[PDB]
C-alpha cells in the first residue's frame, strides 16, 4: 500500500459522553452543572465519580490543576477516589493541599512521599505544613555504607534503589527543609555538600545531579551569608565552635562560595590588616616603600618576640601582614644567598663558610617548618596541596645534597661521573630551581597575578591529561625509530656520541637517545642529517625521514594546536568564575598566617555557661538570618518569573467560573 | 533507622484561627468582611495587626497585592504601620504612597 494506516494500538480507557461532559464542566470550573452531575451520580447513573481520563486526568486531579478551592471542596465532600492527588497539589505549589491533609499507573515514583516532593518543589509554606502534620523522611545510607539488606535491595532492583537514594538526597539538599528542620543549617549545608561530592565521586552515573545538588547547597550557604547585616552577626557566625572555627570548617569543606563572600572578605581583610588603616588608601609607591622598609628591617622585629614578646616591636609580629612581609623578606634573603652561592678544585669540598654555611640551618628551619605542617593536617592535607609536595621534594634534594657532601668529606677532569661532589652539585642546582620557583606561589596575595596563578594551577591537570597522550605517541615513534635505526650504531672515530654535539650523530641508535631526540625535535633543535646513515641504504634513510616527518606533523601541527584549543576551552571554563577561586586561595594563605603557631620565620624558629551563651547567641542570630532569607526568596520568587501556560489557564478559568456563577445568579 | 524531622525553628505562633481567617480575607479582597473583622477588633477578641507565617503585616498584604480599598479601611480604623511606607515605595505604586503620606 502507498498509505500508512493509523490506529491506536494502546487504546487505554474510554469515557462515556456524560463522563466527558462532567470532566469538561469540571475543567470550566462550574458550580451548578458539576454539583448536579454528582447529585445524579449519587443515584444509579452512568456518571461515575472516579472518572479517569486516558491522559490520567481524574476530576480530582483536574480540580487540583484547576486550583478552585470551592470545586476541590465539593469533590472531597462526596468522597472521590483520593489517590496521588495530594502529590499533585504538592507539585502545583498551591496552599490548598491542607484541605486534602484535613480530609493504575502513578505519575510519580512509588518512593515519593509528600515531604520529598515538597522539598523538591522548594515551597516554604508547603514544607512547613507537612512538618507540622508530623513527618519523618527515610534515612539515606552512608556514602560508603555496608548494609546486607541494602545490598540485597540493590540486587533486587538496582534502579529503584538508586532513584530512591537520589530522591532522598534531593529532598535533604533542599534549602527550605535545611532552614526548617536542621539545628545548624551551615554545618548541615557543609556536611551535605561534602556527602554529595563524595556521592558523585562514588556514583559515576548520576554525577551531574549530585553536582547540581552540591552547588545548590553551596549557593544556599552563600545566600545565608548574604542575609547578614552586621559585623557582630559575622563575628557570631564565623567564630562559632561546638578563633574562626566555622571559617576553618568552610576552608576544609571547600566552600568557595561561602569563603569568597564580600562580608566574609571584609572581616578577613579587617583581621589581616590588624590595626593598619589606610593601607589601600595610601599611594602605591608609598605602600611599597612601607613594605620594603618593614621587610628590610626584618631581623629587628624577628629578634623581638623571641626575647621580649610583650614589647611593641615584639607585638609588631602579631599583625599577620607584618608576619607575611617578614616571611617573604626571609625567602628573598634565602634566594639572595642562593644567588651568591651560585656566584676549590678539591676532591671533597670544605664547607664554604663565606656564603654556603648559613644556608645549612635555614634549610634546617625549612625542614622544621615542613615537619610542623606535617603535624598540622596529617598526610592527606599535606598531599592535598601541590606546593607542599614541591616543598617536600625541595627539602629531600637539600637533605640529599648535605648527605652527599658529608659522604664526600668522610671519603676536575679525573673523577668518576658518580662522584658525590658532582651529584651533590647537580642536586643542589635542581633544589635551587625548585626554591626559586617557590616564589610564584606568593602571587595569590597580589591582586593582579592571583587569578593568573590559580587558573594555571587548575589547568595543569588538563595539561597533564594531554601529555599522557603525547607520551604514548612519543613512545610509539621512538620504538619505530629504534627498530629501524639500530643496525647503524657508529662505534669508531666519534669524538662525541649523541645529539648533544656540534655534529649530531647516533640520534636513533638506542631507545634513550631516541626519546631525547624525539623530545628535542619539538623545538627544532634536531637537524635533518641525523637520519642519514653512513651506508648507501637510501630506502631506510627515506623511511626514517618520513617517520621523523610524520612524528613532527603529529606533534607540532596536530597535537600542539589541539592543546591550544583544549587550553582555550579550559581557560574559558576557569575564568568564567576564577575570582572566587582566587579569593578562596588568598583566604587560605591569610588564615594559614593567622595562626599563633609559626609566628617566627624559619630563621629563628629553629565553661558550660559560656557554651550555652554562645549557642543561644548563634541560635537567635540565625533565626534572624533564616527569617531574612525566606523573606528574600519569597520576594525574589514573586518577580522575574514567567507566567507560562498554567497561569493563563488559571486566570482564564477564574473568569469562566465567575461568568458561570453570574449566569447562575442572574 | 529513620531520621526524625521536626520544626526546630518554629518562631511563628498559631495564636487563634481568627487571625488566619482575617489574613485570608486580606488576600481575597473582601472589603465588608474585613470591615466586620475590624468591628470585632473594636470588640476585642482578635487584634488588628498579626504577623503571618511569612513575616509580613496586614498593610503589607494591602500594598504588595496592590489594592487600595482595604488599605484605606485599616487606615480609617487605625493600624500599625511597622515600616510600611518603605513597602509602599517598594511596590512602585503612587496612590498608596500618597495615602501613606496623607525587611529593609
Ligand atoms: C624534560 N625532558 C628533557 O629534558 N629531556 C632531555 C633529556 C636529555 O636530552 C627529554 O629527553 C625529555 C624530557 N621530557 C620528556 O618526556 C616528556 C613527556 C611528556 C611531555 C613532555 O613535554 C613535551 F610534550 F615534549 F613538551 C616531555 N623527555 C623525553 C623522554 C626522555 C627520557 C625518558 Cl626515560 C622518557 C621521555
Ligand atoms: C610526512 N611527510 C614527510 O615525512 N615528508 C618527508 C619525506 C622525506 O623527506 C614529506 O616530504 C611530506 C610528508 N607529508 C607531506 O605532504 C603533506 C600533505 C598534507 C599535510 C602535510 O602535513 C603538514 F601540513 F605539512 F604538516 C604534509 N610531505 C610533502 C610531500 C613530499 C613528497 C610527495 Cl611525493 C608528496 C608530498
Ligand atoms: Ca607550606
Ligand atoms: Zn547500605
Amino acid at each position: 500500500r502507498d498509505r500508512i494506516p493509523l490506529r491506536i494500538v494502546r487504546a487505554e480507557s474510554e469515557l462515556s459522553p456524560s463522563e466527558k461532559a462532567y470532566l469538561n464542566a469540571v475543567e470550566k470550573g462550574d458550580y451548578a452543572s458539576v454539583k448536579k452531575s454528582l447529585e445524579e451520580a449519587e443515584i444509579y447513573f452512568k456518571i461515575n465519580i472516579n472518572c479517569i481520563d486516558p491522559l490520567g486526568r481524574t476530576a480530582l486531579l483536574i480540580a487540583i490543576e484547576n486550583e478552585n478551592l470551592e470545586l476541590i471542596e465539593l469533590l472531597l465532600s462526596f468522597n472521590v477516589y483520593v489517590g496521588d492527588a495530594l502529590l499533585h497539589a504538592i507539585r502545583k505549589e498551591v496552599v490548598g493541599a491542607v484541605e486534602l491533609l484535613l480530609n493504575q499507573f502513578s505519575e510519580f515514583t512509588p518512593d515519593i512521599t509528600p515531604i520529598i516532593l515538597a522539598a523538591h518543589t522548594n515551597n516554604y509554606e508547603i514544607i512547613k505544613l507537612l512538618v507540622q502534620k508530623g513527618v519523618s523522611v527515610p534515612r539515606p545510607h552512608e556514602v560508603r555504607c555496608n548494609c546486607v539488606e541494602c545490598v540485597s535491595s540493590s540486587d533486587v532492583d538496582s534502579l529503584r534503589h538508586s532513584r530512591s537514594r537520589l530522591n532522598i538526597y534531593k529532598a535533604l539538599a533542599s534549602p527550605s527543609l535545611i532552614a526548617l528542620s536542621s539545628e545548624d543549617p551551615f554545618l548541615t549545608a557543609f556536611q551535605l555538600s561534602w556527602e554529595l561530592q563524595e556521592l558523585s565521586k562514588v556514583e559515576n552515573e548520576f554525577k551531574s545531579e549530585y553536582e547540581e545538588l552540591s552547588r545548590q547547597c553551596k549557593q544556599f550557604a552563600k545566600d545565608l551569608l548574604d542575609q547578614t547585616r552586621s559585623s557582630r552577626e559575622l563575628e557570631i557566625i564565623l567564630n562559632y565552635r561546638d578563633d574562626l572555627a566555622r571559617l576553618k570548617l568552610a576552608i576544609k569543606y571547600r566552600q568557595k562560595e561561602f569563603v569568597a563572600q564580600p562580608n566574609c572578605q571584609q572581616l578577613l581583610a579587617s583581621r589581616w590588616y590588624d590595626e593598619f588603616p589606610g593601607w589601600r588608601r595610601r599611594h602605591w609607591a608609598v605602600k611599597m616603600v612601607t613594605c620594603f622598609i618593614i621587610g628590610l628591617l626584618f631581623p629587628v622585629f624577628s629578634v623581638c618576640y623571641l626575647i621580649a614578646p610583650k614589647s611593641p616591636l615584639g607585638l609588631f609580629i602579631r599583625k599577620p601582614f607584618i608576619k607575611f612581609i617578614c616571611h617573604t623578606a626571609s625567602y628573598l634573603t634565602f634566594l639572595f644567598l642562593l644567588l651568591l652561592a651560585s656566584q676549590d678544585l678539591n676532591r671533597q669540598g670544605p664547607p664554604p663558610t663565606i656564603v654556603e654555611w648559613m644556608i645549612l640551618p635555614w634549610v634546617l628551619g625549612f625542614i622544621w617548618g615542613e615537619i610542623k605542617q606535617m603535624w598540622d593536617g596529617g598526610l592527606q592535607d599535606y598531599i592535598h596541596d601541590w606546593w607542599n609536595l614541591m616543598d617536600f621534594v625541595m627539602n629531600s634534594l637539600y637533605l640529599a645534597t648535605i648527605s652527599l657532601k658529608i659522604v664526600a668529606f668522610v671519603k676536575r677532569e679525573s673523577w668518576d661521573m658518580w662522584h658525590p661532589t658532582l651529584v651533590a652539585e647537580a642536586l643542589f642546582a635542581i633544589a635551587n630551581i625548585f626554591s626559586s620557583l617557590r616564589l610564584i606561589s606568593l602571587f595569590t596575595a597580589n591582586s593582579h597575578l592571583g587569578p593568573l596563578q590559580i587558573s594555571l594551577g587548575r589547568m595543569l591537570l588538563d595539561i597533564l591529561k594531554f601529555l599522557f597522550i603525547y607520551c604514548l605517541v612519543l613512545l610509539a615513534f621512538a620504538n619505530g625509530l629504534n627498530q629501524l635505526y639500530f643496525y647503524y650504531e657508529e662505534t669508531k672515530g666519534l669524538t662525541c656520541k649523541g645529539i648533544r654535539c656540534e655534529k649530531q650523530n647516533n640520534a636513533f641508535s638506542t631507545l634513550f637517545e631516541t626519546l631525547q631526540s624525539l623530545f628535542w625535535s619539538i623545538f627544532g633543535l634536531i637537524n635533518l642529517y641525523v637520519t642519514n646513515v653512513k651506508a648507501q641504504h637510501e630506502f631506510t634513510e627515506f623511511v626514517g625521514a618520513t617517520m621523523f616527518g610524520t612524528y613532527n606533523v603529529i606533534s607540532l601541527v596536530v597535537l600542539l594546536n589541539m592543546l591550544i584549543a583544549m587550553m582555550n576551552n579550559s581557560y574559558q571554563l576557569i575564568a568564567d568564575h576564577a575570582d572566587i577561586e582566587w579569593k578562596f586561595a588568598r583566604t587560605k594563605l591569610w588564615m594559614s598566617y593567622f595562626e599563633e603557631g609559626g609566628t617566627l620565620p624559619t630563621p629563628f624558629n629553629v565553661r558550660a555557661a559560656d557554651n550555652l551563651r554562645r549557642h543561644h547567641q548563634y541560635q537567635e542570630v540565625m533565626r534572624n538570618l533564616v527569617k531574612r532569607y525566606v523573606a528574600a526568596m519569597i520576594r525574589d520568587a514573586k518577580t522575574e518569573e514567567g507566567l507560562t501556560e498554567e497561569n493563563f489557564k488559571e486566570l482564564k478559568q477564574d473568569i469562566s467560573s465567575f461568568r458561570f456563577e453570574v449566569l447562575g445568579l442572574l | 533507622e529513620v531520621m526524625a524531622l521536626k520544626d526546630v525553628r518554629e518562631v511563628k505562633e498559631e495564636n487563634t484561627l481568627n487571625e488566619k481567617l482575617f489574613l485570608l480575607a486580606c488576600d481575597k479582597g473582601d472589603y465588608y468582611m474585613v470591615k466586620k473583622i475590624l468591628e470585632e477588633n473594636s470588640s476585642g477578641d482578635l487584634n488588628i495587626n498579626c504577623v503571618d507565617v511569612l513575616g509580613r503585616n496586614a498593610v503589607t498584604i494591602t500594598i504588595e497585592n496592590e489594592n487600595l480599598d482595604i488599605l484605606q479601611l485599616l487606615l480609617d480604623y487605625g493600624c500599625q504601620s511597622a515600616d510600611a511606607l518603605l513597602v509602599a515605595i517598594d511596590s512602585e505604586v503612587v496612590g498608596a504612597v500618597d495615602i501613606l503620606l496623607n525587611s529593609t
